[PDB]
Parts: C-alpha cells; structure tokens; sequence
DNA sequence: CGCTCCTTCC
DNA sequence: GGAAGGAGCGTTTTTTTTTTTTTTT
C-alpha cells in the first residue's frame, strides 16, 4: 500500500494534532476567505507545511482539492531550447515547482503563471442568474530556490491580478526571499513538532498497524534521531518495523539516511588524519555525495554540525570551524561551482585541527 | 576642402616610412628583388603596417597595381563564400607580370576573418602559391590559425622611437611651414606614446588651435596619457599622495571609474619593481573593486578604498 | 511647443556660443570649421557635459539649418551591428553630398555600446572615405573603444562643468523663467550638481514646481534640500560631532533623530560625512585606511538593501574604531 | 564575430569534428603525429643549406648557417615553417630577428607550467603574462581552474604542508566568486605559481596529472534525475 | 612540464 | 655504459543574452 507518510496524512484542519495555535490561525484565515491575502509559510523541512496548506485549501473548497492530476507544460527558450515542467492541478488549485527549471524558472513565472493570473475564472451559476467568479489558488513549492529574476517577475503579477489569483508559497528559510516578495505576503511561521507529539503520532501509527512495541522509548529515540522531521520519523519507523518482522525492540538499530552516515565517516576521517592525501580522499567522498544530487549547502551544513559534535575537539577548534563554515557558506551562495568551496572548507578545517 | 594631415601626408614610398629600420630595409629589398613570399605583418596601431604593405605592393607591381592587387579588409564581405568565389577567381587569373612578380592578395585586419574562411584559405594558398602571394596585416599574430602561419614569413613591427617620430614631424612641419618650439615637439612625442597617427593628429590640432606648438599650448588640448598617471598613483609611497593624484588628475578631469580600474589592472600587470606576492594581491583588490563597479557602485569612495587596500598590501 | 518640454531639453544649446565650460574644445572646433579642416573627432566625457549638444551645434554651424540632410546620426537606440556598418554607414560615407556641400558627417553617439566587430569594420571605412566624410564618436567609457578606433580619432575631453559656467547658465535660465534664486541656494545647487548640467536643470525645475507663488517667491537652499530630500550641511556636521565626541547611546539617538526629522537616507549621510572627512587633517594614516575600507563596505552592502538600523550602527562603530587608532 | 562557446569553435580537432561512435568504431584506426624532432629538422635544414651552398657562400652567411639552424630546430617542429624561415633569413642581405610561427601549448603543458614553472623563463610575471596573452582561450575556460584544483596535489606526490594546499584552495574559492573576470584567473594562477615556487626543491618526485572528473559527476546527476522522475 | 619506459649516439 | 634524446602518457565538452555566420530558399 501507500507509505505510512502518505497513508495517515491528515486531510482536514480539524484532523491536525500538533501546533494547535497554528491550526487556530489557519481556521481563522478560512472564516472569510474572500479577502484572503497571499500567503508565505516558512519553517523547517518536513514539519507539515504542505499538509497544512492542503488542509486550508480543503476547508476553503472541500475534499476535491485532494483529487490531483499531472500535466506537462512545454516551454521554449530564446536559443530554441525546448524543455518541460510538471503542473499538478486540482479542480480548485494548481501546484508548481519552478525551481525544477533552474535558471529558467523565471520563464515559468513570465509565461505560465502570468497567463493563469490573466485568465479570469467564471462559471454559469447553477441556481442564480448571471456568471460567478472565483479566484484561482496557486502553490509554489520550494519558493526560496527561485532566482531573483523570477521573484521580481512575481511582484506585479501578484499585485495587479489579485482578483483572479492568490499565491501560497512554501519555504524552509526566508533568507533567499527578496524583500519585495516578503512585503507582498502574509508570513506564517510553521514550528516543528515536539518530541512528545512525534512520539504520539508514531504510537498511533503503531497501533493502527498492529506492530508490537516493547516500550515507548523506541519512539522517543526515533523522534530524537529525526531531529524534528516527522516525515523522516515515519520513514524510519516503517523501515525498522519491516526489518524487524513488525516487532520493534530496544536493540533494534535506528536507520538513518545513508549520506548522513557517509558524512559522519568523512568527519571521523578528517579528525583522525590531516594531510594532502586525506584531503584528496575527502574530495572523492564529496564528489560521490554530489553525484547523488545532494545540495552543496546541505552537505556543508551536515559536515559542519557533524564536526562540531566531536568530543576531542576544543573550543578554539569549534570556533574556527564555525567561522570557516559561515565564510564558505557565503562563498557557496555567491559561487558557481561548489567543489571549490567544500574543498576549501575541509582544507581550512584540516589546517586548524593540525 | 583640405585633407587632415594624417591622410594628406601618408607616405607613398617605402623610403618615407620611419621606424623599424631593419624591417623597412628588408621590405625594400623584397620590393627591388621581386620574389615576395607569403607574409604576416603584426604590430600595434598606427606604426605603418598598412602603409608598408600598400607601398610594397605598389612598387612591386608598377603600372599593374590595379589588375594585380586584390585588397580586402574587415569592412568588406570576407566570409567563406568570398574565399570560395572572389579570392579563388583572382588567384586563378592568368596575368602576365615581369619576371619574379606575383599577384598580391592584401588581407588587412586578417585577424577578424572567420574560422571557416581561414580554413578555406589553406587550399587556396596550397594551389595558387605559384602565381599569387598573400600579405596578412594584423595586430595579434596569434589570431591567424597555425596552418596559415606555417606558410608565411612573420614580421613584427616595434613601437616607434622618439627620434623617428621627431624626424617625420620635422619633415611634416617643413612641408607645412609650421612655427614651433622644441618643448612643443617633445610634448607631442610624449603624448603620442609611440603612435604616429595620434602624433600627427595632435600636431594638426595644436597648429590649428594656436599656430605655435609650445608645451603649454600642446597641453591645452592634448592630455598626458592616463596610464602613466595611474602608474604614478599606484607607485605613490603615501596613501595621501595616491588619493590626491586620483582626485585631481583623474576624477576631477572626468575619467570614468571603470576606465580607471581597467587601466589600473593593465598597469599593475607590468609593474616590474613590485614583488610577485604584492602584485597578485593588488590584482585581487583591483578585481574586487571592478566587480563592485560593474554592479553599479562606481563611486570615488570605492576607488579610494581600493587605493587604501593597495597601500596596506605595500606595508 | 518648447514650453511643454522638460527644462533639460528646453534649454539645449542651439549654437556653439551657448555651450559653456568647454572653452578650449569649443574654440578649436569653431576655428576648424572656420578653416574647413575638420578631422575625425572623439568626444570623451562624463554624463551631461555637452558632447551631444556640442556636436549637433557644430553640425548646424557647418550645414546651417539643413544639417539633417547631410548628417547621419546613429546612437545606442539603433542597431549598429557589423551588417549595419557594412551596408548603411558604408553606403552613406561612399556617396556624394546632396548639393556638393563640402564633406558629409557621420555621428556615432554612445559608440562605447558598439560591438568589437562593428568597431573593427569601421576602421577602413573611416580611413578610405576621409576625403568625402568625417566621423564623430562620443563616449563616456574609453575602455569599450578598440585601440585602432582611438588611434584614428582626434581626442577631446569634456571636463566636469566648472562653477562659473554653471552660474552663467543658471542666470540665463533665471532670466528666461520668472524665477529668483538665492546665493546660498545657487551654491548648494552647484555643490550637488557634480559638474552635470542635467541635474542642475532638473532640480531647478522641481524647485520652481515647489514654489507656491513662483511669480514672487524666491528659491532658498531649504527649498532645494526639500526637493532633493538631501541632508543639510548642519545635519552632517552634528552627526559627525556626535559620533566623534558623544557616547554610543547619544550618537545612536542623534543619528536616529536627524534621520527621522526629514526622512533622510543613510547613503546621503555617508557620502556627506566622507566628503567632510576627506578634508580632515589626520596625524595617523591607518585611520584613513580603516575609514575608507569600512565605509566602502557599508556603501556596497547598502546598495543591495539590508537592515537600515544595523547599517547605521555599523557606520557609527566604524568611524569610532577608525578614530580610536 | 563568433561569440559562440561550442566545442568546435574553441578547438579544431578530431574529437570536435568526429563523434565518439566514429572514433571508437572497430573499423577506424587512429594514429597521432608529433612535432618533428630536432634531429630530423636539423638534418633537413643542413641538406637544404648544402643544396644552396653557392649563394650562401657568395652572401657570406654560409659560415653562420649552423648558428641559425640550431636556433630554428630549437624554435619549432614545423618543417614548412622552418624551411620558410631559413629561406627568409638566407635571402636577406641584412640582419633581422629570426622568428617562426607561434605554437600553442596543450592543456597539461599549461597545467605543468602553472604548477612547476618554465625552464626558459625564470620570471614568473613574464611567464604568466605570456601565457595569458598567447593562451587566453585555454586559460579562460572554467575547466582550467578545475584541473589546477584537482592536480595541485601532484606536487611532490602530495608531500607538502597542508597550509600551502589550504592557501591554494582558498584562493581558487575566492576566484570562483569573481564572476569570471580576467583578474580572477590572473590572481589564481599567480597564487598557485608563487606558492609552488616558495617550496620548490631539487629533491622532489612528482605525481601524474589527470583531467578533472566533473563530467562524470554531471552524467551521474543526469542519471539520478531520470531515475527520480521515474520514481515520481 | 614531469614521469615513464623504448632507441640512438659516442 | 653511460649519457642524451625521443616517444607516449596525462581528456572532455551547451545554454543567459546577444550577436554573427552559414545555408537553403
Ligand atoms: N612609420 C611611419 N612613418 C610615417 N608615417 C607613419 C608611420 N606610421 C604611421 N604613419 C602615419 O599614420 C598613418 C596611418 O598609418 P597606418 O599604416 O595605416 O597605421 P597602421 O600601422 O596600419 O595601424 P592599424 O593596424 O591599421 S590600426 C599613415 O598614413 C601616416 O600618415
Ligand atoms: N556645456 C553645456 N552648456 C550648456 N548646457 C549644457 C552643457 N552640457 C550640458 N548641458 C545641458 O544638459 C543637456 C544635456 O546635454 P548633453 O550634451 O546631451 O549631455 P551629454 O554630454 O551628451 O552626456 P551623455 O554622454 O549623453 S550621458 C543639454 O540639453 C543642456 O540643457
Ligand atoms: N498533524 C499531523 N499528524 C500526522 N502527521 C502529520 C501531521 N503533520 C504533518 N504530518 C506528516 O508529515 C509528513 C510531511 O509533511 P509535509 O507537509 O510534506 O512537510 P513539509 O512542511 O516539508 O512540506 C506528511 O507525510 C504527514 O503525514
Ligand atoms: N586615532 C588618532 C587620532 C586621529 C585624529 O584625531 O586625526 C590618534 O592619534
Ligand atoms: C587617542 C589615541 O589613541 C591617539 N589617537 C594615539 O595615540
Ligand atoms: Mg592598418
Ligand atoms: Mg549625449
């Protein structure tokens, strides 16, 4: 069947079970949705932002928002480069991820979204006389990944055509969002669930799946290992249950993403040996990680925080590590090729440790 | 109307060309001998490359210059089709010339020729070298593809010395009956920076402006070359001196910040006195300032900060 | 029709006598046309110094009032690729005059926007047809021009407008309009002009608009500052004094009050303070280095937006640390 | 007039003219030629001079033939260019600076020059200036910085201090943030050359130079994207 | 340009 | 039996706009 992440996905505002204040605020937003402003939900990845957006859409329109189909929209660049984008559509709303088009994301904003904003939605009234108009809802996934040009192109589209369109953007951090876009949106903070709420959800799933649990401490350990990511918590719960014949025990290992263990091994190697050859081996590991399309900034963050957890290191080493991490994160943001900056960070760490 | 002196006094014969004495003597030898090979002429602007090639062709072909010379430059169509048809037909033409004389194809500014046309020229040169010879003129000899360079004798022109510029300037003054002073000619030569076209243009401008070519009269219109000012600014031992030069001599005179930074990079590339580490650090600072200027912050404050960073590098 | 035009275009010089601040260049070109020996020209200079006006006036003087028939003008708003150079410019330069009116004129305004290929193609066009045609190039950035093109042209530098020329032009505008300007207002206008006549004319038009009764009201420096929203010299002096003498809290409060009084922008205050400090007598040279570097960094950061209060605190701290040396 | 950044517009070679299928076809044999070495070129120039002994002796240049031949053989591996230069020198009664056609250096040759330096030139600034003047196409391309980054460890087979490697990589990272300006490339190459010269010693054994592996990573990323789309 | 295995030359 | 000299190695390749050439029509 479907993965437990999607199997037990809440489908309504009243079905939510953590961050009750956010649920109440969302319900207040849906009281009079006629004048609903553009929304920008920001929060840690995997906390349930898309789920809450879908719940709000369901409250405004109904369960039909969850009936989703996929279409392919074709775009042509100036150089005639033909490419395609996936548009997820429901009878009441549309879903797009322009960042999938990289530097061409702006085209998606200039051609597709604008057109959607320009075409007023009207329909014959079933009972009353005359047409009826309803604004279209559009969701922009990974808003923080948009290039500055696409964000600039969004401005007048949001303003002029507010009657026909209402945007709901979702992001993990607002730092890459340009100030004009933040000015045009209602900002909604989405806190991560606490360990207790994650454990409660996992225990509910366990009860539903008839999985024998030795003690509830296993769920707490899984929640701790997930670092507040409920999706990861559910995925590891399913993996552990399947690998243990649906009978979890305190001795059952906790499965973590493979790249995370790889980064931990890289950190251990960096701490142990510091030399040019060690740096070349670390570069090989970094290139292997990048081959799997892991973002460079995520790699840098994971490596930095893995290094900071090493007990043998002292305060000065950790301070130098965080300094270098900040500098090279800025370099990555302003750079073109990530390998230079990751290798430079590792070299600086090796110099400071030795 | 009266032509400008640059075009009015363009030499007609090789004997009137000054500078690169060995090169001009070799060209005269070729002209009086006849067996001209494929040749490439490279050098900086305004030193006589076009004049030298045209004079050589004229002297070689005599009355047959009209029917024995095919001239093409960047202002004409010079694509692959032109090589396929016009140059090919000219090279195929059977022309009766004095013994040791050949048809000449002058390709001025040959560096700008497209890759396809240059590749096509290989077969033309291979097939029609018996009766046709090619004289390429360019500023960067490396911009001609190696297969073509392999068939040609290279000839690099050096920048003209002050002595030859003064000699030809005196000849022009004698022809024009221009009143002058020694300091004025020295100022003209200093401002010319080895480019004789600029020297003649500045001499004509000064003669018109006041009639008498004095240093003060020369500097009223012509300005000292800004690269030297930039070098003086960079080599100043005190930050205050560098800032004063930047303000008075460059900024207050209307020089744009982008021009200033580009000239600073070019000058720093050739600073022999400075050490390599200091030079590369200065290049880095200049590049950072250039990046800031390109983004739109072309302010005097940014140039002052660049100078301060360079002075820090010196210390 | 001229009344409806903006002052920047309404007061465009029509004759070479109306171009001020370029006495040497103007005299040279006037005498060149008098002797009919115009060479290929290059006019290099910063914005709003009179290059386009000067060249158009020279064309008018040469060809009277029918210059449009024998002058080919091209600028950045037109396409000027290599094909254009090969066909249009070449055909115009290689054709006879309309009525044998001496030589033809080709004006390439804003030639620094042309491509390298087009400039390279222009060399032999300029050289071959010098007898029948003369070229005029105008530029603000010389680094965009190829060395050959620079070598082919006689160079003339348009300096930033001197104060006296600006005063004479302002007097002409004031007599034209029914406007009165105070000496302090004129001094402030010249100071903020930075040698650009366009800025002077635009600010004067805005000041006239600001007057409730321009028929009798006189423009004061306060009117100029209001129209431009720029800081007064007193505000800059007070801010610098507070930064260099008072404590952090007092300096922060003073900066906030001075900015909130008239909604001043931080970049304007930074520029004014930099100008003031450029004349300061510093006994320690490292102070100048730190001031320049930190203030340039703050200006660059401001150019990209950011947090205004943090930037102001950064300016205060940078000045204090620099002067603590 | 080109302003195009395709493979063929940068280099005219078998790889850019042919494709992988043709080159790797079992029925196609490829043989690579090298520049003519000094021995053969000297022999052939000597033969040509001997054939023209009468005129050379008459013009008095015969006695100096060797002095130029060894120069020409030392300057180029192009037989046609060498013969043309010899003819030009001989036919000239005066004295001129003998010169042949310029020869571009290969990618690995440029990497070696940047890392270890040049035997002929002892001044690093002159070498860098000449390299940029005559090899701008190769140096400007973004793969040269990758090659430097992936091959700087070959020095002494990676037996130098981690500080020098850190300095080199930090400089490359800073250059990557300069929007591809010429100053960035100049700064990077100069930093690498100066760092390697500061530690140059007679008793050093160097490693093998290799091409950067970025293209493999790009291919793996494309395969991953296809698989991810299939899963989606 | 440096390392690595093959002749060539005296 | 030592040099010195030389060969083979060390490789692959789209993308933003803007401009330009080429080819077929
Ligand atoms: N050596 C020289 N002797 C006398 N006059 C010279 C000399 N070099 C340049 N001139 C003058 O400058 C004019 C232009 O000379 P050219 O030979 O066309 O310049 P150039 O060397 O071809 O520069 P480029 O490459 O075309 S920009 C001539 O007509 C002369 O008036
Ligand atoms: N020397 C001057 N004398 C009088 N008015 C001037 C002068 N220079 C500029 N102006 C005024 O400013 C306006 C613009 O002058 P322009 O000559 O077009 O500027 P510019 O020198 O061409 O600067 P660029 O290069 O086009 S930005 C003119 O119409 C005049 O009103
Ligand atoms: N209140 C909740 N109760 C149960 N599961 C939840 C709740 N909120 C979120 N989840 C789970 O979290 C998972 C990921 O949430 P999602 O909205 O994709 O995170 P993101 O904010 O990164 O988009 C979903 O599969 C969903 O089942
Ligand atoms: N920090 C300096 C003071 C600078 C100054 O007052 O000019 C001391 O001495
Ligand atoms: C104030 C003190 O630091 C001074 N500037 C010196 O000494
Ligand atoms: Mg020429
Ligand atoms: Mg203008």
């Amino acid at each position: 069947m479907s993965l437990w992440v999607d199997k037990y996905r809440p489908k309504s505002l009243n079905a939510l079970s953590h961050n009750e204040e956010l649920t109440n605020f969302l319900k207040s937003l849906s009281d009079q949705p006629r004048d609903l402003p553009h929304l920008l939900l920001y929060g840690p990845n995997g906390t349930g932002k898309k789920t809450r957006c879908m719940a709000l859409l369901e409250s405004i329109f109904g369960p039909g928002v969850y009936r989703l189909k996929i279409d392919v929209r074709q775009f042509v660049t100036a150089s005639n480069r033909k490419l395609e984008l996936n548009v997820v559509s429901s009878p009441y709303h549309l879903e797009i991820t322009p960042s999938d088009m990289g530097n061409n994301d702006r085209i998606v904003i200039q051609e597709l979204l604008k057109e959607v904003a320009q075409m007023e939605q009207v329909d014959f009234q079933d009972s009353k006389d005359g047409l009826a108009h309803r604004y279209k809802c559009v969701i922009i996934n990974e808003a923080n990944s948009l290039t500055k040009d696409a964000q600039a192109a969004l401005r007048r589209t949001m303003e002029k055509y507010s009657k026909n369109i209402r945007l709901i953007m979702v992001c993990d951090s607002m730092s890459p969002i340009i100030a004009p876009i933040k000015s045009r949106c209602l900002l909604i903070r989405c806190p991560a669930p606490s360990d207790s709420e994650i454990s409660t959800i996992l225990s509910d799933v366990v009860t539903n799946e008839r999985i024998q649990l030795e003690t509830k401490d296993i769920l707490k350990r899984i929640a701790q290992a997930s670092n507040g990511n409920l999706r990861v918590s559910l995925l590891m719960l399913e993996s552990m249950a399947l690998n243990n014949e649906l009978a979890l025990k305190s001795s059952s290992p906790i499965i973590k993403p493979d790249w995370i263990i790889v980064i931990h091994k890289l950190t251990r190697k960096i701490v142990k040996e510091r030399s040019v050859n060690s740096l070349i081996e670390c570069r090989a590991v970094l290139y292997d990680l990048l081959a799997h399309c892991i973002p460079a900034n995520i790699i840098l963050k994971e490596l930095t925080f893995s290094l900071l957890d090493v007990e043998t290191l002292n305060t000065t080493n950790k301070s130098s590590i965080i300094e270098y991490s900040s500098v090279f994160d800025e370099r990555l943001s302003l750079g073109n090729k990530a390998i230079f900056h990751l290798e430079g960070f590792i070299a600086k760490v090796m110099c400071c440790l030795d | 109307l009266q032509l400008p002196w640059v075009e009015k006094y363009r030499p007609q014969v090789l004997s009137d060309i000054v500078g690169n004495k060995e090169t001009i003597d070799r060209l005269q030898q070729i002209a009086k001998d006849g067996n001209m090979p494929h040749m490439i002429i490279s050098g900086m602007p305004g030193i006589g490359k076009t004049t030298s090639v045209h004079c050589l062709a004229h002297e070689l072909l005599g009355r047959s210059y009209a029917d024995g010379v095919l001239e093409l430059n960047a202002s004409d169509d010079r694509g692959i089709d032109v090589v396929r048809n016009q140059i090919k037909h000219f090279a195929q033409k059977k022309l009766h010339l004095p013994p040791g004389k050949h048809k000449i194809v002058i390709l001025d500014e040959a560096d700008s020729m497209t890759a396809g046309a240059q590749q096509a020229l290989r077969r033309t040169m291979e097939l029609y070298s018996n009766s046709t010879r090619f004289a390429f003129a360019c500023n960067q000899s490396n911009k001609i593809i190696e297969p073509l360079q392999s068939r040609c004798a290279i000839l690099r022109y050096s920048k003209l010395s002050d002595e030859d510029v003064l000699k030809r300037l005196l000849q022009i003054i004698k022809l024009e009956d221009v009143k002058y002073t020694n300091d004025g000619l020295e100022a003209i030569i200093f401002t010319a920076e080895g480019d004789m076209r600029q020297a003649i243009n500045n001499l004509q401008s000064t003669v018109a402006g006041h009639g008498l070519v004095n240093a003060d009269n020369v500097f009223k219109i012509v300005d000292s070359p800004h690269p030297l000012i930039v070098k003086k600014m960079l080599l100043a031992s005190n930050l205050e001196d560098s800032i004063q030069i930047l303000r008075t001599d460059l900024w207050k005179k209307g020089y744009s910040s982008i021009d200033i930074v580009t000239t600073s990079f070019r000058v720093t590339k050739n600073l022999a006195q400075v050490k390599e580490s200091v030079r590369l650090e200065m290049i880095k600072e200049i590049g950072l300032t250039h990046m800031r200027i390109l983004e739109g912050v072309g302010t005097y404050l940014q140039l002052a900060s660049m100078l301060a960073k360079i002075h820090k590098l010196n210390n | 029709s001229k009344e409806n035009l903006p002052w920047v275009e309404k007061y465009r010089p029509e004759t070479l006598d109306e171009v001020y601040g370029q006495n040497e260049v103007i005299t040279t070109v006037r005498k060149f046309v008098d002797e009919g020996k115009l060479p290929h020209l290059l006019f290099y200079g910063p914005p709003g110094t009179g290059k386009t006006s000067t060249i158009v006036a020279l064309a008018r003087e040469i060809y009277g009032k029918n210059y449009s028939n024998m002058v080919l003008e091209l600028n950045a708003s037109d396409d000027r690729g290599i094909d254009v150079v090969r066909n249009q410019i070449k055909d115009f330069a290689s054709t006879r005059q309309i009525f044998s009116k001496g030589f033809k004129l080709i004006i390439l305004d804003e030639a620094d926007a042309m491509t390298n290929a087009a400039q390279n193609a222009l060399r032999r066009v300029i050289e071959r047809y010098t007898k029948n045609t003369r070229f005029c190039v105008l530029a603000n950035y010389a680094h965009k021009l190829t060395p050959a093109l620079l070598s082919r042209c006689t160079r003339f530098r348009f300096q930033p407008l001197p104060q006296e020329a600006i005063e004479r032009r302002i007097a002409n505008v004031l007599v034209h309009e029914k406007l009165k300007l105070s000496p302090n207002a004129e001094k402030a206008l010249i100071e903020l002009s930075n040698g650009d006549m366009r800025r002077v004319l635009n600010v004067l038009q805005s000041c006239k608009a600001t007057l409730d009764n321009p028929d009798e009201d006189e423009i004061s420096d306060d009117v100029i500052y209001e129209c431009c929203g720029a800081p007064r010299p007193s505000d800059l002096k007070a801010v610098l004094k507070s930064i260099l003498e008072d404590d952090w809290g007092t300096a922060h409060y003073t900066l906030n009050k001075v900015r909130s009084a008239k909604g001043l922008a931080l970049i304007d205050l930074i520029e004014g303070i930099v100008k003031i400090l450029e004349d300061y007598e510093l006994q320690n040279e490292e102070t100048r280095v730190h001031l320049l570097t930190k203030l340039a960094d703050i200006e660059y950061s401001i150019s990209k937006g950011g947090n205004d209060q943090i930037q102001g605190s950064a300016v205060i701290g940078a000045i204090k640390a620099s002067f603590e040396n | 007039n080109n302003y195009r950044k395709f493979g063929i517009d940068y280099t005219f070679s078998a790889e850019t003219i042919m494709n992988k299928e043709i080159l790797m076809h079992p029925r196609l044999k490829r043989i690579k030629f090298n520049p003519i070495n000094s021995t053969l070129l000297k022999k052939h120039l000597k033969f040509i001079c001997v054939q023209n002994m009468k005129m050379l002796k008459e013009k008095n240049k015969w006695n100096k033939r060797q002095e130029v031949i060894d120069y020409i053989a030392q300057e180029t591996g192009d037989i046609r260019s060498a013969i043309t230069t010899l003819q030009f020198w001989a036919t000239s009664s005066g004295s001129l600076p003998i010169s042949t056609r310029e020869s571009t250096i290969s990618y690995f040759h440029a990497i070696g020059k940047v890392i270890h330096g040049s035997h002929s030139t002892n001044n690093d600034n002159e070498m860098i200036n000449n390299l940029f003047e005559n090899s701008n196409n190769l140096l400007s391309k973004e793969d040269f910085k990758l090659g430097i980054l992936e091959n700087y460890n070959t020095f002494n087979k990676g037996e130098f201090s981690i500080s020098d490697a850190s300095s080199i990589v930090d400089c490359l990272s800073e250059c990557d943030n300069m929007n591809g300006l010429p100053e960035s490339n100049e700064y990077g190459l100069r930093e690498v050359r100066k760092t390697f010269r500061n530690i140059s010693k007679q008793g050093h054994n160097h490693g093998t130079v290799y091409f950067p592996r970025e293209w493999k990573v790009r291919k793996l990323q494309n395969s991953f994207k296809v698989q991810a789309e299939d899963w989606l």
